């Protein structure tokens, strides 16, 4: 007898999560997933050190990187003295997995002005541009790429992997931001805790994502022991699932705020209107995201002790 | 202004020579010790990383050069060949260059 009104609930949760925006934890905990990223990445770039050997010493080539947040210009380019120096963990990038950042960098910006659309829209695509000289020669290649959450959270992972598996140092100096000191300092010291935070974060929303996924391909619509024993393991799955889901998302506020802790408290939030004057502060409209889904988390915990009951039935039936 | 100096200026053969440096500045990304008198790729003795705190030799090495972390450099049991050039290269934290230039002569 209590099905009906509690499938309903589990239901209309599911496309509201999955259909929705404005309102989706699960949303809006995604994108704040990326937009940190971003976020992360505009704030720190400039200060990377990227272009030590992998095979042999060299200080000739140059790869310059269009579209980032460098100190006067729009773009990095990967230094040639630097060449020098041996790529690896604490001490430089190798170009290559500055350019493997790169891409996975334009590719969230360029579906971040388009837009991420809603979880359970797969079609939407995106173009995308990646410019990249060396020295001379020069490369610019426009593609189409899935903008969905899936993807673009892959795209994060692999920025905050390069930056927490190769540890880079950080320039020295000499208006700079004031982590920065005169000396070069490790990367994996300095922004330790936002590395963390933005990984933990990135992690979490892909569960979102696979929750959602299974959630929506899987709508819902009597004796002892008749076979109606599924469709109760059913209704518990889906129930035990958008529970995983609101936590996980809660969570992506909750490990968001790690940082309004440490070093980037102030600058990942703010900005100056890719240009010239990006560098240094996240520039990825955070804020407006966070407070959308502290709210969504808020809005949606009335739910909460209905999910519950439909595990509490479930069990009984067991 | 940075600068190098060899000592001893000359070098009996089977003994050996340290290259002393002198400006080396302050706050450092690394650097890197070259036959020649100048910075090339495959003529790099060694490389070191100051974030890493290691050293990684070049094509150029013996295996008897040891470098130290004030910049100088030394080589033990000098051959023949080791006579000639050797060139600096310092990157400091900003990343701006600065390269020195030095030499020794070996005699049997």
């Amino acid at each position: 007898t209590a099905i009906n009104q509690a499938i309903g609930n589990l239901n209309a949760n599911t496309q509201n999560l999955i259909d929705k925006t404005d309102n989706s934890p699960a949303y809006q905990a995604t994108l704040l997933a990326l937009k940190s990223t971003v976020g992360l990445w505009n704030s720190i770039a400039y200060a990377v050190i990227c272009g030590g050997y992998t095979d042999k010493p060299n200080h000739n080539t140059t790869e310059t990187f269009y579209n980032q947040p460098g100190q006067g210009s729009d773009s990095i380019t990967c230094g040639g003295h630097v060449g020098l120096l041996q790529a690896g963990k604490n001490n430089s990038l190798s170009i290559e997995q500055f350019a493997t950042l790169n891409k996975a960098y334009q590719i969230i910006q360029a579906a971040l002005k388009q837009g991420l659309p809603a979880l359970s829209d797969t079609k939407k695509t995106v173009e995308v541009t990646i410019k990249t000289a060396t020295n001379d020669t020069t490369v610019s290649i426009t593609d189409t790429f899935i903008n969905d959450a899936q993807n673009l959270l892959t795209q994060a992972q692999t920025i905050i992997n390069t930056l927490q598996d190769n540890c880079p140092q950080l320039k020295g100096k000499s208006n700079t931001p004031s982590w920065q000191t005169g000396a070069n300092q490790n990367s994996c010291s300095v922004f330790g805790t936002e590395f963390s935070a933005i990984s933990d974060m990135i992690s979490n929303a892909q569960n979102i994502v696979q929750e959602t996924q299974q959630l929506n391909t899987t709508p819902l619509k009597n004796l002892n022991s008749p076979n109606s024993i599924a469709l109760a393991q059913s209704m518990l799955k889906n129930a035990q699932s958008q529970a995983a889901v609101l936590k996980l998302a809660n969570q992506v506020g909750s490990d968001f705020n790690r940082i309004s802790t440490g070093v980037l408290k102030n600058y990942i939030e703010e900005c100056n209107a890719v240009s010239s004057n990006t560098w240094g502060k996240g520039c990825a409209g955070v804020k407006q995201t966070l407070t959308s889904l502290e709210n969504s988390n808020a809005s949606f915990s009335s739910q909460t002790p209905q999910i519950n009951q439909a595990q509490n039935l479930a069990n009984t039936i067991v | 202004q940075l600068t190098t100096e060899s000592m001893p200026f000359n070098v009996a053969e089977g003994k050996e020579v340290l290259l002393l440096v002198h400006n080396l500045p302050q706050q450092l990304f690394g650097y890197s010790w070259y036959k020649g008198e100048r910075v090339d790729g495959n003529r790099q003795i060694v490389g070191y990383a100051i974030g890493t705190q290691q050293a990684t030799p070049g094509p150029a090495n013996s295996g008897r050069e040891t470098i130290y972390p004030n910049a100088s450099l030394l080589i033990q049991n000098v051959t023949q060949n080791d006579t000639g050039f050797y060139t600096l290269q310092v990157i400091k934290s900003d990343l701006v260059n600065e390269e020195a230039t030095g030499q020794f002569h070996v005699y049997p």
